[PDB]
């Protein structure tokens, strides 16, 4: 028994009403149970039956359908609801199946990165080698792309990446990208540049420094 | 028309020493 | 609604409602109100706490094994002898398998009793040995909910008839049955064997014999062939399930191998070659009171 | 009242032995049945297999029959998760629960959960971190807002904490989430936004600490000349 989930992901705001749908390979009449996870936060059971409350969940939450295709729905959303929500089918007791989840997000107006780089320190040089960081700071939506260049060759392979949460106060992302060089590359070359694209620029956007303040 | 609560304290605990009554015995109410 | 109980063998066992068991007329009467009503706490929680459903349930249950034995009393007459412990042995077994769910009558309200014990103790593979654990532990109390009325009324004069071992033993429902069965043919044999002997004993002149021409004679032989015949359909079914439920089940029951093996411990002077004659109308005494021959 | 307590975090090598475990409270633990969730970093629930403390009888997912062994002990009511000889693949939250049944005995969900036990498998061994600055500079300023921060380098286990300021300092910091170097070591950074007139006015110290080697390092962040 395969249980579908869908979205994978949904925008919205709080006041917004959503729908998840949850679809079962073959029928399960009401045997269908929905849970919620916040990060770090052991899932909860929410939903039973299809359709029945747990204790304590808000009466804004319902849940729809028999059969196959079950829905999941928030009437007005409140921020506490923003989590990854989970379908599980009860029909085959005690051998279990769940969905893929499907993670609310909160849907914000567009904003564009401010963008700084960092030359590795000279502390860092000491040990042997070069860590370069380019930062952007608070932008929605969260894709948005780094490229490195090292005098204006590509660098590809030796650059990681890492994403925080959305804010709690503003929703934004703020992404930091780390280019790590061995001592002798990074001696061996002049101008460090990162290249930044995302929704909110009009075109990208290049801080870069030359080995040498 | 049994005293119901009787009864309940009555299945348990209670703990009297009646004696055993050979099978073919028979009484009245 | 717990009504006073039907005369004994007013209703013989019925082979006709479900035609893979002949169901006794004391088990129709089961008193099941409160089994029957049962109804949710107060909690909305998704699991509610069955601890405390289980305690409900056995007050309930208590509350109907005491008007049951309350009215099994008034059944007998208001004796304290062994018939009563009989049936208060075969109502609390019943009350078991009801509460176990191995009961063979599924009919009316103990569909929905059934329904009731499935939302205290769940449904899944294993919600059977939970209802046979909790059985277990409460039979003995259950039991003493059936004698409160014996009890109360004798006061100082009581004294222990009834076995409280032999009346907690488990075992299959069909067993008992068979074993409640042949206690009564055992009282319905001699009563409709004396019925003939009024009427076609000795011989007619002093050859001839009396069933080939006394039409009173042949009225009673017709009678005691309409019973002959129940009996004899009620125990070939029966016997049938025993041999369906024995095989079909793991728990071995030293000592019994075959219907016969349950009459024999339960009746005393039982013959088992002279009660295969009587119910196949092939005995001593059907042939020369009502065979022309 | 109601409850599932799982084991602490562990950090293993490839190949070492495992066993999870799961006690528990306040309920009859010999009536139900107690599953096992898996759920890898980012991923989603995956249900491994389930117990019936009672008897022990057990039942495995396909994925992974074979792979991990469920069991249970009623004398201590515990149920457990082992391996015997992990991977780095086996990395991931490893959840117990208990599977209950509603008001009418038919519908069944998992209603109590443990809080989770973190697995991590690797052939990293205990190393506390570099702390180096990123200074602010002229080339890290937007409008009369400033950037610098702390770059914590090559360190493991995982858990490392930042705070600026001993605390006094958290608007406008973001602490990133680790990402894993190629050499199986951990690597950090952790920024703040400040305005530009507080440089060579007011101090920025980042304050990091890595238990698993007893590092503590309060590295105060200078502008560069």
């Amino acid at each position: 028994i395969v249980m579908t989930q869908s979205p994978s992901s949904l925008s919205a705001s709080v006041g917004d009403r959503v729908t998840i749908t949850c679809r079962a390979s073959q029928t399960i009449s009401s045997y269908l149970n929905w849970y919620q996870q916040k990060p770090g936060k052991a899932p909860k059971l929410l939903i039973y039956a299809a359709s029945s409350l747990q204790s304590g969940v808000p009466s804004r939450f319902s849940g729809s359908g028999s059969g196959t295709d079950f829905t999941l729905t928030i009437s007005s959303l409140q921020p506490e609801d923003f989590a990854t929500y989970y379908c599980q089918q009860s029909y085959s007791t005690p051998l279990i199946t769940f969905g893929q989840g499907t993670r609310l997000e909160i849907k914000r107006t567009v904003a564009a990165p401010s963008v700084f780089i960092f030359p590795p320190s000279d502390e860092q040089l000491k040990s042997g080698t070069a860590s370069v960081v380019c930062l952007l700071n608070n932008f929605y939506p969260r894709e948005a792309k780094v490229q490195w260049k090292v005098d204006n060759a590509l660098q590809s392979g030796n650059s990681q990446e890492s994403v925080t949460e959305q804010d709690s106060k503003d929703s934004t992302y703020s992404l930091s990208s780390t280019l790590t060089l061995s001592k002798a590359d990074y001696e061996k070359h002049k101008v460090y540049a990162c290249e930044v694209t995302h929704q909110g620029l009009s075109s990208p956007v290049t801080k870069s420094f030359n080995r040498g303040e | 028309q049994l005293d119901f609560e009787d009864v309940w304290n009555s299945s348990y605990g209670v703990n009297d020493s009646f004696p055993d009554g050979d099978y073919d015995a028979n009484l009245e109410a | 609604n717990c009504n006073y109980k039907r005369k004994r063998r007013e209703r013989d066992w019925d082979c006709n409602t479900k035609k893979d068991v002949c169901i006794p007329d004391r088990r129709y009467q089961l008193c099941m109100k409160e089994l029957t009503n049962l109804v949710n706490n107060t909690d909305t929680n998704f699991h509610r706490d069955i601890t405390f459903r289980k305690l409900y349930l056995k007050r309930k249950l208590i509350y109907d094994a005491a008007v049951e034995g309350d009215l099994l009393l008034k059944l007998n007459n208001y004796r304290y002898n062994k018939d009563f412990c009989k049936d208060i042995r075969w109502s609390l077994g019943d009350f078991g398998d009801i509460i176990m769910g191995t009961d063979m009558e599924g009919i009316g309200y103990s569909k929905v009793v059934e329904n009731n014990l499935r939302s205290i103790f769940g449904t899944d593979e294993k919600a059977q040995q939970r209802r046979k654990q909790w059985w277990n532990e409460s039979k003995a109390q259950i039991w003493t909910a059936m004698m409160y009325s014996v009890k109360k009324r004798l006061k100082g004069n009581f004294i222990w008839i009834c076995k409280l071992n032999v009346a907690v033993n488990i075992e299959p429902q069909i067993y008992r049955w068979i074993r409640e069965w042949g206690r009564d043919y055992v009282s319905e044999l001699p009563t409709e064997v004396q019925k003939l002997k009024e009427k076609c004993d000795g011989k007619i002149n002093y050859t001839d014999k009396k069933v080939c021409k006394v039409p009173p004679c042949q009225n009673a032989c017709k009678s005691y062939d309409q019973w002959i015949t129940r009996k004899k359909n009620q125990w070939d079914v029966l016997s049938n399930k025993f041999i369906s439920v024995k095989n079909a089940e793991k728990v071995q029951t030293a000592g019994i191998v075959t219907p016969y093996d349950i009459l024999k411990q339960e009746l005393d002077e039982f013959n088992e070659v002279a009660f295969e004659n009587e119910i196949n109308k092939r005995d001593g005494a059907y042939i020369e009171l009502c065979v022309c021959s | 009242e109601v409850q599932l307590v799982q084991s602490g975090a562990e950090v293993k090598k490839p190949g070492e032995s495992l066993k999870i475990s799961c006690k528990g409270s306040g309920y009859s633990f010999t009536d139900y049945w107690i599953g096992w969730v898996r759920q890898m970093p980012g991923k989603g629930l995956e249900w491994m297999g389930i117990i019936y403390a009672g008897d022990s009888d057990t039942r495995y997912s396909p994925s992974f029959q074979g792979q991990v062994t469920i069991s249970a002990d009623k004398s201590i009511s515990t149920a457990s998760l082992q391996w015997s000889s992990l991977k780095a693949s086996d990395t991931a939250m490893y959840y117990c629960a208990r599977l209950a049944y509603d008001s009418s005995g038919y519908y069944y969900a998992f209603d109590i959960w443990g809080q989770g036990t973190m697995v991590t498998v690797s052939s990293a061994s205990t190393k506390g971190p570099s702390v180096f600055p990123l200074a602010p500079s002229s080339k890290s300023t937007s409008g009369g807002t400033a950037a610098l921060g702390c770059l914590v380098k090559d360190y493991f286990p995982e858990p490392v904490t930042v705070s600026w300021n001993s605390g006094a300092l958290t608007s406008g910091v973001h602490t990133f989430p680790a990402v894993l170097q190629s050499s199986g070591l951990y690597s950090l950074s952790s920024v703040v936004t400040v305005p530009s007139s507080s440089l060579g006015t007011q101090t920025y110290i980042c304050n990091v600490n890595h238990k698993p080697s007893n590092t503590k390092v309060d590295k105060k962040v200078e502008p560069k000349s």
